[PDB]
């Protein structure tokens, strides 16, 4: 079974990752996900 | 829909409740939504009970092991939380919001609809009252759930006015109910 898929929620403001930057303090956001998840850190990167 | 519920003080105004018709709650969801069949085997597996979740201004969810699968207000029609949608995100029709609609969604704004005639959004073929994941534009995840209160012919030809209502929307009163125990 493909599904059910597993979305990274960031671990601040609990919403997935690619929706961080609407959220009021990114900065703590884009902090927890480097140290958490390195590899979509490169991804939101670019 | 949830603005007694964000004012954070979770696990208050939420009864759940042990022995439901389960069969008799499952043959709805099919007709509301088709192309489910193949996957309450794993959403709600006959192993594992239901347990139905009511708080006020009359909403029930229902829930097995603890997480939050759909909602209703009063005897309305079923809508998937969003949790459960970003598992299985075939469960609705898509419309796509534009980018910087985003913002607005994220506070509780149903769309306009330059939301969905934009250059950035997509807008798909949909009846009025139907349920629909609104997705956005460089997004990979439903940010909201709504339903269509225009035609898309009507919102493309008319192009103002409300085109979906916003029912629950990413990190709205639901969106914290994380999981009930
Ligand atoms: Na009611
Ligand atoms: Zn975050």
């Amino acid at each position: 079974g493909d599904y059910p898929l597993r979305v990274l929620y960031c671990g601040v403001c609990s919403l997935p990752t690619e929706y961080c930057e609407y959220m009021p303090d990114v900065a703590k956001c884009r902090q927890w996900l480097e140290k958490n998840f390195p590899n979509e850190f490169a991804k939101l990167t670019v | 829909m949830f603005k007694k519920f964000d004012e954070k003080e979770n696990v208050s105004n939420c009864i759940q409740l042990k022995t439901s018709v389960i069969k008799g709650i499952k043959n709805q969801l099919i007709e509301q939504f088709p192309g489910i069949e193949p996957w309450l085997n794993q959403i709600m597996p006959k192993k594992d009970p239901v347990k139905i979740v009511r708080c006020h201004e009359h909403i029930e969810i229902l829930t097995v092991n603890g997480e939050l699968l759909f909602f209703r207000q009063r005897e309305g029609p079923f809508y998937p939380t969003l949790r459960l949608l970003h598992k299985y995100p075939f469960i609705l029709p898509h419309q796509q919001v534009d980018k910087g609609a985003i913002k607005f969604v994220l506070s509780g704004a149903n769309i306009m609809c330059p939301g969905l005639t934009s250059p950035g959004a997509k807008l798909y073929p949909a009846a009025v009252d139907t349920i629909v994941a609104i997705m956005a534009e460089g997004k990979q995840h439903a940010l909201c759930v709504g339903v269509m209160k225009m035609s898309a012919e009507d919102i493309e030809k008319v192009n103002k006015g409300i085109g979906i209502e916003n029912i629950h929307y990413l990190n709205d009163g639901l969106w914290h109910m994380k999981t009930y125990k």
